[PDB]
């Protein structure tokens, strides 16, 4: 995989490729690495497809359950929950995690998790094989308080190079907008990013 | 220190013409050196015949599991068991060790009392029902066996023919396996009478 | 009356009758008085036999270097209390390299009389417990009782004809509160507080039990002749 | 007599500390009511708030269990949270489970399991309420499903509940013996709040502000609470007619 | 194992070969490897024989008792949500590769389920040994807007991919067609391209060729 | 707490009996009568079904007598439910032994062990005791016939002729004026369908308020069968000895 | 009868009678008070001084939950500690696994479940206390009082003890008197001389004050105690009322 | 906490009775007659749906349950009681037989496995016995039609016709006159109806009226097709519709 | 441990157990009785691990004479010889196994038969005219085979049992230092003194 979500000016995107593989054999082309586990909170997924699904899917329990008692939880409290299940069973986990989410008091707000199990709060945040061959880019390109159109732009590109070069990466590039405005869902197909 | 082929051993069933045959070889072994020679791998349970392949404790221990479990199926029931729910009865025993399994090949063979129908059926070590029309073979000459049955057997063969066929199956098969032979036993099995021979074979 | 059967029934008043039970043991309890002043923290006992040819039943126990206390009511419920306590104080120093606030010991003691007066099966401790230390600030004592109240004092005293001592500890509270860098002055203010519950009998050399700690000196307990100093 | 603190048969077969229970779902003095739409399912209680010292924003006896069902309770509060919060719990772990929202009906009968339970094993007492679940189901369409302490349940065309319960019924009745049909035959869900609204006064005889009511509706895919100015826009539309 | 998944217009279809192997040797020629969860939701199965049986007659039990207990037809996402789940638990262990599809209330399905516990979402997928071979066809043939009958022909297709270029699979062609609004309907063998040719010999054997030391009745009565 | 609400079903009267044990005989004394007659040549089970009505399925029914294993039988007497749940444990317990030891068990040893299950319920748990008497009809080859009885209590005793539940003091009278040592089973067929005549609470025994069986070695052979009697064949057997 | 010897069995009323003999326990208990403000909530009590040998200042009776939450309560002291106790286990596991501190109102039913579970079962004792409670989360102030059958509620003020309804009466002037609102430093005052008229009720043995509070701007959004000048200020003023 | 009732709430009185298991009988006879009745090719379960208020939906209120598809379930007594007692019926099926033998378990053995949780309220701890007496009708291979009535004791007794609840000892008699071993379903489902109309006051039609058969398989009911052997339920649940037909003849 | 045989001959069943003991490069004892008395008429001989063997034999011997106390008699020899391979099957998946090799000789009263059983740690049990554990029997079988008759006299049996521990003394590697011979037959077990 190669994975990241990119805070902006009305919120944040949450974008992927989407491979999934077994050696050098594409076992999905059309893999959905954005996923929901609350109306304004998605995560990206990396690692072990099971253990990220079932991590994910547990999440999602765990926060429509915080929801029925407490009502919306935040961001920083959805990546909490990543956290404590990857921290715990670190032993038996395979999966790097980027959280993203949109609050209304805090705006957009990216988590990274890794395989340790560690949070790290950050503007923009990369993972997955791919990300390796765009810390470079990422790095140079990326500016705070970027616009909508600015923002989708960054991300394609990025995922463009690191489809470009990393092998375990490739097939359409995903992207979820999270705003005030609602959620938005993007999709980018070869013939438009590999000739970036 | 292979658990399935210590003890040796081989078991084939047939389907004919309104009758089936199960047979079996008589050795028991413990690597190279042969013990037993009076070793039955061929049991029954009412009119419900179970033969078992591979380590003769598991062989043993199976063998009075099931007759506990049909004896207690029986008093409950009033009825005996037919070939295909004992068939269901060895998978469910069987997946119930699905970690710590069984070494053994079992093979169900018998005629359904209600219908009238021959069956025979075989499992791998862990439950997996194997549905056969016409044979199943099980054992450390398997391969013999399926070689053997493969090119021998033909459909609706009457019992004295089918005897014939099965024999001739088994015994070459246990020719070509070191750990199985020393002896052999057909079982012949119709709606209402079970005859059982002894075969004269090699006893090297 | 109908509702004294066990300890997770309220009477229609609101009451706890086997808590009141265990209360009733203590009044049972041959006297024990505790007092203090800034500096040092005193325990006396008056001890009872059960003839003259047996021992004094011992009232005081230690629990650390720097804290302990004496009972009232039932012994054994004492032991188990105090070996709590002594747990307690040496987890304390084990693991946070701290010597056991005081006031802590007193809210870990509450805490374990009160699991034992809202449980069916149980029964309260029967037994009253005033516990003396020198911690982090200063001397202290506390007086604990069975229904899991615990309460910090200059002074006070339990068992049979506590009111007594009580009574005149209240009236000295303003001059033994100041007897600071004084030992024997402080428990001569408490052999003086526990005779105001004798009756027929007076203090002997095996029947008076004291006990001290303070800011250098460790609890420490003085029966037999050590005591004869102040009768 | 000790066949009457717990729950064991009497000698005429009877559980007397379910029937008590019972008599515990009254101890509020509310009446609640329950009504169908086309689109919806529209649920309103009574909202008695006598102490002027409370703030009157925390006193709810309605309950948002999932996304999709709301749940009002007819019982001391204490009990209400009880049920309230298993409800939600299990509501949360058929979703985890199963891969689907779990459906009003299905929710009523696993409360109404667990009620059953009490009225059989004597360690656990009954809860004292009546829980009434609502819901747009999205295959049976709105729903009402009613749970009381001796573990029945049934689904409902409409329903009430309270000390004033039957006049409420027997209103809704001829209402439905009127119209033929087994629902509010009304587009939006506003003027099924202002239905249900309507008739309660009738049936009760009393006027209401706009603090004097509780309203819960039920669309498809949510379920919410209305507020006091969300009532009292619904009380100027009925006045004005 | 090889086997497919394929969705329609109005439903969804499945597909499996018939061979079961022990190493080299072909243990069953003419095995099940679809299986009925419910009604209306059915399985394909590769991987280890027995886990791919016990692991779909379990879920299928509780999905019986839960379509029970709910007074609903199941749908293919319980299904799906089960057998992860219990497939995550056993780490791999459980050797099962499933493809999982069927029609409820919601609509049709179709679901692919790793011996790990992932599961993937498609029109079209294969599992399985001959799997390459199978979805090299249906890359190559698919399309959106399939109708029934080119579905059937399209998923067979694949498992014929199979049959012929995998040494995994062979023998027969079952299929499942899983339509809205109808019933289920399962073609055990609806394609049999392996039948053996005519032998060459009868190897029928004079009676008395085999040498008999004992004869004896057995009794079966009680 | 739960103190209150406690029968305390496992002690002593003043006088040292079980509470609980004689109130369940008290139960099995009203059940319809169980009669065993041990032969030198086999065992009869006789039993009277409980007040029948006519829209009872008689043949598909089992109430009273009920199979072990194939060497083993019991007449039941009490509460049905509690018998079956005895009775599925003796089955299991028949079948541990046999797996064991590749024997079929001995009848006292079954016995032994239903009856000291019995017993367990008497001394702890706080569970109310089975309201069951078994009469025990078996062979082996080391005492040959034998007949048993266990009660409530879980204590059980041997026996040439005995009967459990309703008039017991009646029918063992009977039993013991006309049993003797040399009877064949023919003559202990008629003897204990004679006693149960006279015994009945009912107008006149009828075939459809029995329930019959055999123990013989009237099989083929030094080998036992178990003939649980069908309706017809226990109406002609009461017409055989002259009843009706 | 004999409905009213066991826990969690119903009378025919259809109550808990062992729960309203808590209850009068409660009663039995001295006063304390709850009053919200502005931008925050201030906890007061009485402490009954039985003698000049109690320690002053030094048998601390409100009790802190995290940082943010602050608990006071009548009646059997033990219970109401036990209580607390719970409290912090719900409140440190909520953080542990939500990050964000506990709010109030699901603190508020975490004690309230608690509570209420101790009437479900005839082998616990109901809890002879009722708990006054409340501080300052992301949505505001917010003040509770939750008693023996663990009902509770959300209050602009609350009282309970000997004194609750000389001190429910003052309460409700308050509210009257300012409808826009009351200030953190002003409810210190009131608080002070609320607990000094419902010490009418209780004027045998004289009495030690103590208030704590929690506020946005005052304390930080954190539970601190009212000492020294704050303190005397607040004692003074309730002095001058009474006279 | 905890359960501490470990003992049981069922015992001996000195005259020999289970208090709790007559009294039990007593909440069953209180309830709604059920009535089952076997003909020589099918069996027939019926009982009156008493509802509890007209604005309740009598439909949603399943008072004969399908316990496997040639196995069906009535009761006379308390509501709540039967509900459990179906869930864990249904379930004891697959888990001691079905998930064992691949193949649902003959109606005696279900019904031995009803008895047996039936029997355990009656000595277990802390518990009561089930305020309900079942009617439980079904079909397998080997043991054909089949009729049992279970009770709150566990005892179970095999019929060819009765009846349980409020008007039994009536409906009993009804059933005794009009009873034959010939009759065919049809004639079966006839006698049901004439039987239940004298315990029945208020309406009498198909929706105040649960009736269900064991009968002839339905292959239509399966919901799918390609295995010969699978041929559906002899379980089925008559319509409302279904009902009023007969009604009109009868 | 090492060497244990059995021969089943008319009227009898003889065993014959070496008497070495060797741990290391020490014969420790040359006087070891590798048996116990399992009941009246049936021996058990024993072969295998060090500890378990004695552990497992004289467990065995506990668990049958608690059996003879209990009904007031005998269990068959077959019936021994199932409990015993019983215990061995649960054994082998045990946590640790018991791997010990048994010979069961026994004269069964009721039937007037000398019966021989040999079962190895496994569970594996079979009926034999003649048995052996370990290496011995890659010798003494064949040779057995050869000279064996079934209706031989005890007498004849010492002969063949002579002509197996001559043959294990010229081939073998190990000095067992000879072996115990046991009979059961009829009047129950007695020892051979001079062998
Ligand atoms: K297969
Ligand atoms: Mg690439
Ligand atoms: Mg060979
Ligand atoms: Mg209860
Ligand atoms: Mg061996």
């Amino acid at each position: 995989t190669s994975i990241m979500a990119v805070t902006f000016k009305d919120g944040v995107i949450l974008g992927a490729d989407s491979r999934t593989t077994t050696g050098a054999y594409i076992a999905n082309r059309v893999t959905d690495k954005l996923t929901r586990v609350h109306d304004k909170i998605w995560c990206c997924r990396s690692g072990s497809a099971a253990d990220t699904q079932a991590i994910a899917d547990i999440v999602q329990y765990h926060l429509e359950l915080y929801t029925s008692q407490y009502g919306t939880p935040s961001t920083e409290t959805a990546a909490s929950v990543f956290k404590e299940l990857c921290y715990e069973n670190k032993d038996n986990l395979t999966a790097g995690i980027i959280v993203a989410g949109y609050d209304d008091k805090n705006k957009g707000e990216v988590y990274t998790i890794p395989l340790g199990g560690s949070v790290h709060k950050l503007p923009y945040a990369i993972a997955g094989s791919g990300s390796t061959f765009i810390y470079g880019y990422c790095d140079k390109n990326f500016r705070e308080n970027m616009s909508k159109e600015e923002t989708v732009d960054f991300i394609k590109h990025s995922l463009s190079q690191a489809i470009k070069w990393d092998g375990s990466s490739g097939g359409v590039i995903r992207m979820v907008v999270l705003t005030a405005a609602g959620v938005e869902r993007l999709i980018f197909y070869p013939d438009e990013y590999e000739q970036l | 220190s292979d658990p399935s082929s210590i003890n040796g051993g081989i078991v084939v069933a047939m389907t004919g013409k309104d009758c089936v045959a199960i047979a079996c070889d008589l050795r028991l072994g413990s690597q190279s050196l042969g013990v037993s020679n009076k070793f039955e791998k061929i049991f029954h349970y009412g009119h419900v015949f179970l033969g078992i392949t591979g380590l003769a404790t598991d062989v043993t221990t199976l063998n009075e599991m099931f007759r506990y479990k049909t004896n207690l199926y029986k008093l409950k029931e009033e009825r005996a068991i037919e070939p295909e729910t004992f068939t269901q009865l060895v998978s469910s025993s069987l997946y119930e060790r699905r970690f710590g399994p069984y070494f053994v090949g079992p093979v169900v063979a018998g005629i359904n009392s209600k219908s009238g129908k021959p069956f025979i059926a075989g499992f791998d070590l862990i439950g997996c029902i194997d549905e056969a029309k016409d044979f199943i073979v099980s054992g450390t000459a398997s391969d013999q066996l399926f070689g053997m049955c493969e090119s021998l057997y033909e459909p609706n063969l009457e019992p004295e023919d089918l005897f014939e066929t099965i024999s001739q199956a088994l015994l070459n098969a246990a020719d070509r396996d070191a750990l199985s032979g020393w002896g052999a036993v057909v079982y012949i099995i119709k709606k209402d009478e079970v005859v059982k021979r002894y075969l004269k074979m090699r006893q090297d | 009356n109908n509702y004294d059967g066990d300890t997770v029934t309220f009477s229609p008043t609101g009451r706890l009758f086997q808590v009141e039970y265990a209360l009733e043991a203590i009044k049972q309890g041959s006297v024990t008085v505790g007092l203090r002043s800034n500096t040092h923290a005193v325990l006396v006992a008056l001890k009872r036999n059960a003839d003259e040819l047996s021992s004094y039943q011992k009232k005081i126990i230690k629990c650390d270097e720097h804290m302990g206390l004496s009972l009232a009511g039932l012994a054994p419920d004492a032991r188990v209390l105090s070996n709590y306590l002594r747990q307690q104080c040496n987890y304390s120093s084990l693991v946070f390299n701290r010597k056991l606030a005081v006031e802590r010991a007193g809210h870990l003691l509450c805490d374990k009389a009160q699991k034992n007066t809202q449980s069916y099966g149980g029964r309260p401790y029967g037994v009253g417990l005033l516990i003396i230390g020198y911690d982090k600030s200063g001397a202290h004592l506390l007086e604990f009782q069975p229904s899991g109240n615990v309460t910090e004092l200059y002074g006070t005293a339990i068992g049979a004809r506590s009111q007594g001592a009580k009574t005149y500890l209240e009236r000295t509270l303003d001059t033994f509160i100041k007897i600071d860098g004084n030992p024997d002055e402080l428990i001569k203010a408490g052999v003086e507080a526990i005779s105001q519950s004798l009756r027929d009998e007076s203090l002997t050399v095996d029947n008076l039990s004291i006990a001290i700690v303070g800011k250098d000196t460790p609890f420490t307990i003085y029966d037999g002749e050590a005591v004869a100093k102040y009768i | 007599g000790y066949d009457r603190h717990i729950t064991i048969f009497s000698p005429e077969g009877r559980l007397y500390q379910v029937e008590y229970a019972f008599k515990a779902t009254n101890q509020t003095n509310i009446n609640s009511l329950a009504v169908r739409g086309k689109d919806c399912t529209v649920v309103i209680s009574q909202k008695k708030v006598p102490d002027k010292l409370l703030d009157p924003t925390t006193v709810s006896y309605i309950f948002c269990i999932s996304r999709t069902i709301g749940m009002v309770v007819n019982g001391p509060i204490p009990d209400a949270r009880n049920a309230a919060l298993r409800a939600k719990a299990e509501a949360a772990e058929f979703r985890y489970k199963y891969g689907y929202d779990m459906p009003c009906d299905v929710l009523a009968k696993r409360m109404a399991n667990l009620s059953q339970i009490y009225t059989q094993r004597a360690y656990m007492r009954p809860l004292g309420v009546i829980l009434t679940f609502v819901s747009v189901d999205e295959e049976l369409g709105p729903s009402i499903y009613k749970t009381d302490p001796a573990g029945y349940y049934v689904g409902y065309k409409a329903t009430a509940t309270g000390p004033k319960q039957q006049e409420i019924t027997t209103n809704l009745e001829n209402h439905f013996k009127k119209s033929k049909i087994d629902h509010i035959n009304e587009e939006s869900w506003e003027k099924v709040v202002e239905f249900a609204i309507t008739h309660m006064i009738d049936a009760l005889g009393t006027e209401f502000s706009k603090n004097d009511l509780e309203v819960g509706v039920a669309t498809k895919d949510k379920f919410f609470t209305l507020s006091a100015e969300n009532i009292e826009e619904r009380l100027v539309a009925i006045a004005e007619q | 194992t090889t086997i497919v998944g394929v969705k329609f217009n109005n439903g969804v279809v499945i597909a499996a070969d018939t061979r079961s192997t022990q190493g080299p040797i072909v243990a069953d020629k003419n095995c099940a490897k679809l299986h009925r969860i419910s009604p209306k939701i059915w399985c394909a199965g590769a991987g280890t024989a027995a886990d791919t049986e016990a692991v779909t007659q379990l879920i299928g039990s509780n999905i019986e008792l839960h379509s029970l207990y709910t007074s609903r037809e199941p749908r293919v996402v319980s299904a799906l949500q089960m057998l992860k789940q219990h497939l995550f638990k056993y780490q791999g262990h459980i050797g099962a590769y499933l493809i999982v599809a069927g029609v409820d209330p919601t609509g049709s399905h179709l679901f692919s389920i790793d011996a790990h516990g992932s599961t993937d979402v498609g029109y079209y997928l294969s599992l399985g040994s001959g799997s390459l071979a199978a979805m090299a066809v249906l890359e190559s043939h698919w399309k959106q807007d399939l109708t029934k009958e080119e579905a059937i022909k399209l998923a067979s297709d694949a498992i014929q991919a199979g049959i012929w270029n995998d040494l995994g699979s062979g023998s027969n062609v079952d299929v499942c067609v899983m339509e809205i609004g109808k019933d289920a309907e399962y073609l055990r063998n609806y394609l049999t391209p392996n039948v053996r040719e005519e032998k060459q010999k009868s190897y029928k054997f004079p009676r008395g060729t085999t040498a008999v030391l004992k004869e004896s009745i057995v009794n079966i009565c009680d | 707490g739960s103190r209150r609400y406690d029968s305390r079903t496992t002690i002593f009267s003043p006088e040292g009996r079980l509470y609980q044990v004689e109130y369940a005989l008290e139960s099995i004394s009203h059940a319809g009568t169980a009669i065993g007659i041990m032969a030198s040549d086999g065992i009869v089970l006789a039993a009277e079904r409980k007040v029948t009505s006519t829209l009872l399925e008689q043949d598909t029914s089992t109430e009273k007598l009920y199979k072990l294993n194939d060497k083993i039988a019991v007449a039941v007497a009490g509460l049905t439910a509690d018998a079956e749940i005895l009775i599925n444990t003796a089955r299991i317990h028949a079948q541990n032994y046999l797996k064991t030891y590749n024997e079929d068990i001995p009848v006292e040893i079954l016995v032994r062990r239903l009856s000291d299950i019995k017993q367990g319920y008497t001394q702890h748990g706080g569970l109310r005791p089975f309201g069951v008497s078994f009469i025990y009809a078996g062979y082996d080859d080391r005492y040959g016939y034998q007949l048993y009885t266990s009660n409530p209590s879980g204590n059980y005793t041997g026996w040439k002729a005995i009967s459990v539940g309703a008039n017991t003091s009646a029918a063992q009278t009977l039993l013991q004026m006309d049993y003797k040592d040399d009877m064949k089973v023919d003559d202990a067929i008629e003897l204990a369908l004679k006693t149960l005549s006279k015994t009945t609470d009912s107008s006149a025994l009828t075939y459809d308020r029995l329930e019959f069986a055999t123990i013989r070695k009237g099989a083929n052979d030094g080998e036992v069968y178990q003939k649980i009697f069908k309706p017809q064949e226990i109406k002609d057997i009461l017409v055989k000895t002259g009843i009706t | 009868t004999g409905y009213d010897l066991s826990n969690s069995v119903f009378s025919p009323d259809g109550r808990n009678f062992q729960v309203e003999y808590a209850v009068k326990a409660v009663e039995n208990g001295t006063t304390s008070i709850g009053i919200k403000c502005n931008d925050g909530v201030v906890f007061a009590v009485e402490k009954l001084i039985t003698s000049k040998l109690l320690v002053p200042q030094k048998n601390v009776k409100i009790q802190v939950v995290d940082r943010h939450i602050g608990c006071v309560y009548s009646g059997l002291i033990p219970d109401g500690r036990h209580l607390v106790n719970r409290g912090r286990e719900e409140a440190a596991s909520f953080k542990k696994l939500y990050k964000t501190p506990i709010p109030i109102p699901a603190f508020a039913d975490r004690l309230g479940q608690y509570v209420q579970a101790h009437t479900l079962y005839n082998s616990v004792r109901p809890f002879g206390v009722s708990t006054i409670f409340g501080g300052v989360d992301k949505n505001g102030a917010h003040l509770y009082m939750l008693e023996p059958s663990g009902s509770y509620w959300g209050y602009k003020g609350a009282a309970t003890g000997k004194g609750r309804q000389s001190a429910k009466a003052e309460l409700e002037k308050l509210v009257d008197h300012h409808p826009e609102g009351l200030s953190a430093r002003e409810a210190v005052k009131q608080a002070a001389k609320i607990i000094y008229l419902a010490h009418e009720d209780n004027k045998e043995k004289d009495f030690e004050l103590e208030i704590s509070w929690c506020s946005l701007s005052e304390t930080n959004g954190l539970h601190k105690f009212v000492k020294g000048d704050l303190l005397q200020e607040a004692i003074d003023f309730a002095q001058k009322e009474i006279n | 906490m905890t359960d501490r009732y470990s003992f049981s709430l069922t015992t001996f009185s000195p005259s020999g009775k289970l208090g709790q298991i007559d009294y039990a009988l007593t909440a069953v006879k209180q309830g709604v007659t059920s009535l089952g009745i076997k003909a020589t090719n099918g069996v027939v379960i019926a009982t009156e749906k008493k509802s509890s208020s007209p604005l309740a939906m009598s439909e949603t209120l399943s008072k004969v349950s399908l316990l496997t598809p040639d196995i069906g379930a009535v009761y006379s007594g308390m509501g709540p009681d039967y509900r459990v007692l179906v869930d864990k019926s249904r379930k004891v099926a697959h888990t001691s037989y079905k998930r064992i033998y691949g193949e649902y378990p003959p109606t005696k053995l279900l019904v031995s496995e009803v008895a047996k949780i039936m029997q355990e309220a009656t000595q277990s701890g802390g518990v009561r016995p089930f305020g309900v007496s079942l009617l439980i009708a079904g079909h397998d291979e080997f043991n054909g039609f089949s009729l049992y009535q279970v009770d709150p004791s566990g005892s179970y007794f095999p019929w060819k016709a009765t009846a349980i609840g409020k008007g039994s000892v009536a409906a009993k008699t009804f059933l005794e006159k009009r009873w034959n071993d010939e009759l065919e379903l049809e004639d079966a489902i006839h006698i049901a109806l004439l039987t239940l109309k004298e315990s029945v006051e208020g309406e009498f039609n198909g929706d105040t009226i649960e009736l269900a058969i064991i009968g002839d398989e339905n292959p239509d009911l399966l919901g799918y097709t390609g295995i010969p052997t699978d041929k559906g339920p002899r379980f089925r649940k008559l319509t409302s519709q279904e009902i009023n037909d007969r009604l009109e003849a009868l | 441990m090492d060497i244990i045989l059995g021969i089943r001959v008319q009227d009898s069943v003889i065993l014959a157990s070496s008497k070495a003991v060797t741990r290391g490069i020490s014969v420790l004892k040359d006087s070891d009785d590798k048996t116990r008395q399992l009941s009246p008429h049936t021996l058990m001989s024993f072969a295998g691990e060090a500890g378990d063997t004695v552990q497992f034999a004289e467990y065995i011997q506990a668990n049958i004479q608690l059996y003879s106390i209990r009904e007031d008699y005998e269990l068959s020899p077959q019936a021994v010889s199932s409990f015993v391979r019983q215990e061995l099957a649960k054994s082998i998946r045990s946590r640790r196994p018991y791997q010990v090799n048994v010979l069961i000789g026994g004269y069964d009263k009721k039937k007037n038969k000398p019966e021989l059983y040999q079962i190895d740690y496994l569970g594996t049990k079979v009926e034999l005219p003649y048995g052996a554990h370990g290496y011995s029997g890659f010798y003494t079988f064949s040779l057995l085979d050869h000279h064996y008759r079934p209706d031989m006299t005890t007498e004849e049996g010492l002969d063949l049992l002579k002509l197996c521990v001559q043959e294990l003394e010229k081939r073998m590697p190990m000095d067992f230092k000879g072996v115990i011979v046991k009979i059961v037959d009829k009047d129950g077990i007695r020892q051979v003194d001079d062998f």
